[PDB]
């Protein structure tokens, strides 16, 4: 080579995604208080 | 995730003046055959 190309290109990297949290009694129940009664079998999975 | 216990209790009922005609139907002097068996419409009453 004679000459040269000075060159600057960009790399676009995903680093850190949306930080989520689930409030299981809402989302499965509301505010009904018989289905908040009937989850409560399921509390460690809510947990898990 | 913050809760809001309920207070008050809102019961809307469209106002009816009429009992449900219990005497009409249950107490009626004939009753049809079952091949040709009757259909009575039952509107704008109160089912106690
Ligand atoms: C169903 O209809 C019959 C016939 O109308 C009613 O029997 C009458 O009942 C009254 C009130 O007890 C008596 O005074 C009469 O003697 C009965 N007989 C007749 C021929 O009128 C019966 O009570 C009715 N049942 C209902 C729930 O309304
Ligand atoms: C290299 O290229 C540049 C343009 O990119 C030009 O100005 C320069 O004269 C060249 N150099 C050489 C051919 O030696």
């Amino acid at each position: 080579p004679t000459n040269f190309t000075i060159s600057v290109t960009t790399e676009v990297m995903p680093v850190s995604m949306t930080k989520t949290s689930v409030d299981c009694t809402m989302y499965i129940c509301g505010d009904s208080v018989e289905c908040s009664t009937l989850l409560l079998q399921y509390g460690s999975f809510c947990t898990q | 995730n913050f809760r809001v216990q309920p207070q008050d209790t809102v019961v809307r009922f469209p106002n009816i003046t009429n009992l449900c005609p219990f005497s009409e139907v249950f107490n009626a002097t004939t009753f049809a055959s079952v091949y040709a068996w009757n259909r009575k419409r039952i509107s704008n009453c109160v089912a106690d």
